[PDB]
C-alpha cells in the first residue's frame, strides 16, 4: 500500500521558519519525483516544488525561491520542505504527492495534508460547552444534542462522538472565524429520544496546537 | 507559465444524469492534463492522466476527453458520492498549474429543516459569555434565512452562520446559527426567538425559549 | 557533507548576519544545506530579510 | 466587477441542470456560449435565452 | 468560489 504522510505543519510568525517532512512508505522515493503542493482560499491548488530523488535535482515555484528548500533522505525514505521567511500568503495545506510511479504520468498518491498557519496572532484552547438535548431540541421521536467548541487558535480542532463509535446523525459544522480573530464551531447528533439518560453520548474534542483534549458528556438539563 | 481555465465553476445535476466539466489550456498542453476528485474534508484524488486514461479504481462512469487545448471531465451517471469538486492540471510544463475548480452538487426533492434552539450552558454562563443555537437539520434546496429577535426586537450583526456540505447519505444540508451576547446582555431579555423561512415550509417557523424555563 | 568555497561563503554571510534571529539564521543555514543548487537564492532572500528588520 | 451568470440547461428528455459562470460579465457571457456549444455536439442545437440583463439564461437543447 | 480549510470544498457565493 503506497502512503505519503506530512508532518511538521503549525502556527508560524510572518518572517519565521517551518520545516515540513513527507514520510513515504509502501515505494521509494528514489524511483519517482516527490512534490510539495499547497491548497489554499487565496490561490487555490498551487504546485511549491519538487524533487527527483536518484539525482537530487529540483524545481521551485517562483513565489518561494529562495526561501523554502525541499530535499530528500533516500535511506529514510522521507522528503522535506524547509520554509524560511514566511508570509500570510503561505497559509495553506501543504500536501506531498509522488509524479512518475509506477509509470504514471500524473500526482497518483497525496497525503492528507499539513496545515500552515502564519499569523502572528498566539495558540489558544478552545472552551467546550454542552448543547444539552431538551423539549426544545426533540421532534418526531429523535432529539438533538451537541457540543459548542468555543474561541480557539490556530485550526484545527477535530470533534468524534463516543470515541468515534457514533458516525451516524452527526453533522459537524465548518469552524468560523469569529470578529475577535478566534474560532468556533459546533458538533450536534441527533439520537433516539429514547436513548437519552440511557445511552451515554461524549463528544471527544482535541486541539492539537495548545494541548487541548476534552472529553465532554452531553446530558439533559437537570430543572 | 500556462494557465487552466475551469468551466463551470458550480455545476447542480440530479442522480442519473450525465454531466461535464471543462478545462482550456492558454496554450498547447499536448496530452499531460490530469484531473483530480477534493471530497470534503479529504486530499485531491487522482481520476484522469494523459487526458482521457482512467486511474486504477476509478469508475468507468469518469471519462476525459481532449480537443486540441480544450479538456473535458464526464460523469455519465452521476451518483450521490460524486458530489465533490474537480480540478484539472497540466504538466506540460514547469510550473504544472492547476485550475480554479468546479464544485459538483447534487439535486434532489425539496426538504423542509427540523428547527431546534439551544440556551446557552449553564457552564458557559459561569463566564460572561452566552452563545445561542439555532439548528436547521438535514433541509434541501441550501437557501434559507434564520432571523433571531430577542424579547421581539429583531437582531442584526450579532450572529454567525455555518453549513454543512452536502450529506453523504441523502444529499442534504445543515445549518447552524449562533447568537453571541454579553452574560449581563442574556440576563436581562427574556424570549429567545429563531425565525426560519425555507422553500420546504409553508410558512416561517419560529423557534423559542424563555431565560430560565425547563 | 563538505563544501565548496563558494558554498563556505555563503554560510558565512548568513552566519554573520546581525538582524536575523536565530530560528531565521538557522533555517536558512539549514536550507544551504538541504539545497547546494540555490545557495545564491537562499542567499539572497536571507539578505532581504536582515535588511528588513534593520 | 465580477459577475455570476445563472444557466438552466434544459435537455431535450425534459431534464435540467444549473450552472454558473463568474468573471467579468464579458468574460462570463463568452464562457457560458462555449459551454452550450460543447454540449450541443452531443445534446443536439442549443438555444439560449437571456433574462435579467443577460446574467441569467435558459439554454435549451434540442436533441 | 473560495477554497475553506474547514472542509476542504470550494464555497461558493
Ligand atoms: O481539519 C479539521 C477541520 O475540519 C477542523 O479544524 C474544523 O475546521
Amino acid at each position: 500500500e503506497v502512503q505519503l504522510v506530512e508532518s511538521g505543519g503549525g502556527l508560524v510568525q510572518p518572517g519565521g521558519s517551518l520545516r515540513l517532512s513527507c514520510a513515504a512508505s509502501g515505494f521509494n522515493i528514489k524511483d519517482t519525483y516527490i512534490h510539495w503542493v499547497r491548497q489554499s482560499p487565496g490561490k487555490g491548488l498551487e504546485w511549491v516544488a519538487r524533487i527527483y530523488p536518484t539525482n537530487g535535482y529540483t524545481r521551485y515555484a517562483d513565489s518561494v525561491k529562495g526561501r523554502f528548500t525541499i530535499s530528500a533522505d533516500t535511506s529514510k525514505n522521507t522528503a522535506y520542505l524547509q520554509m524560511n521567511s514566511l508570509r500570510a500568503e503561505d497559509t495553506a495545506i501543504y500536501y506531498c504527492s509522488r509524479w512518475g510511479g509506477d509509470g504514471f504520468y500524473a500526482m497518483d498518491y497525496w497525503g492528507q495534508g499539513t496545515l500552515v498557519t502564519v499569523s502572528s496572532a498566539s495558540t489558544k484552547g478552545p472552551s467546550v460547552f454542552p448543547l444539552a438535548p431538551s423539549s426544545k431540541s426533540t421532534s418526531g421521536g429523535t432529539a438533538a444534542l451537541g457540543c459548542l467548541v468555543k474561541d480557539y487558535f490556530p485550526e484545527p480542532v477535530t470533534v468524534s462522538w463516543n470515541s468515534g463509535a457514533l458516525t451516524s446523525g452527526v453533522h459537524t459544522f465548518p469552524a468560523v472565524l469569529q470578529s475577535s480573530g478566534l474560532y468556533s464551531l459546533s458538533s450536534v447528533v441527533t439520537v433516539p429520544s429514547s436513548s437519552l439518560g440511557t445511552q451515554t453520548y461524549i463528544c471527544n474534542v482535541n486541539h492539537k496546537p495548545s494541548n487541548t483534549k476534552v472529553d465532554k458528556k452531553v446530558e439533559p438539563k437537570s430543572c | 507559465d500556462i494557465q487552466m481555465t475551469q468551466s463551470p465553476i458550480l455545476l447542480s445535476a440530479s442522480v442519473g444524469d450525465r454531466v461535464t466539466i471543462t478545462c482550456r489550456a492558454s496554450q498547447d498542453v499536448n496530452t499531460a492534463v490530469a484531473w483530480y476528485q477534493q471530497r470534503t474534508n479529504g486530499s485531491p484524488r487522482l481520476l484522469i492522466y494523459s487526458a482521457s486514461f482512467l486511474y486504477s479504481g476509478v469508475p468507468s462512469r469518469f471519462s476525459g476527453s481532449r480537443s486540441g487545448t480544450d479538456f473535458t471531465l464526464t460523469i455519465s451517471s452521476l451518483q450521490p458520492e460524486d458530489e465533490a469538486d474537480y480540478y484539472c492540471q497540466q504538466h506540460y510544463t514547469t510550473p504544472p498549474t492547476f485550475g480554479a475548480g468546479t464544485k459538483v452538487e447534487i439535486k434532489r426533492t425539496v426538504a423542509a429543516p427540523s428547527v431546534f434552539i439551544f440556551p446557552p450552558s449553564d457552564e458557559q454562563l459561569k463566564s460572561g459569555t452566552a452563545s445561542v443555537v439555532c439548528l436547521l437539520n438535514n433541509f434541501y434546496p441550501r437557501e434559507a434565512k434564520v432571523q433571531w429577535k430577542v424579547d421581539n426586537a429583531l437582531q442584526s450583526g450579532n450572529s454567525q452562520e455555518s453549513v454543512t456540505e452536502q450529506d453523504s447519505k441523502d444529499s442534504t444540508y445543515s445549518l447552524s446559527s449562533t447568537l453571541t451576547l454579553s452574560k449581563a446582555d442574556y440576563e436581562k431579555h427574556k424570549v429567545y426567538a429563531c425565525e426560519v423561512t425555507h422553500q420546504g415550509l409553508s410558512s416561517p417557523v419560529t423557534k423559542s425559549f424563555n431565560r430560565g424555563e425547563c | 557533507g563538505s563544501y565548496n568555497k563558494d558554498q563556505q561563503s555563503a554560510f558565512y554571510e548568513i552566519l554573520n548576519m546581525p538582524n536575523l534571529n536565530e530560528a531565521q539564521r538557522n533555517g536558512f543555514i539549514q536550507s544551504l544545506k538541504d539545497d547546494p543548487s540555490q545557495s545564491t537564492n537562499v542567499l539572497g532572500e536571507a539578505k532581504k530579510l536582515n535588511e528588513s528588520q534593520a | 466587477s465580477e459577475v455570476t451568470i445563472k444557466v438552466n440547461l434544459i435537455f431535450a428528455d425534459g431534464k435540467i441542470q444549473t450552472a454558473e459562470f463568474k468573471g467579468t460579465f464579458e468574460e462570463a457571457t463568452a464562457e457560458a456560449y462555449r459551454y452550450a456549444a460543447l454540449l450541443a455536439k452531443v445534446n443536439g442545437e442549443y438555444t439560449a435565452d437571456l433574462e435579467d440583463g443577460g446574467n441569467h439564461m435558459n439554454i435549451k437543447f434540442a436533441g | 468560489c473560495q477554497f475553506d480549510f474547514s472542509t476542504x470544498r470550494l464555497r461558493c457565493g
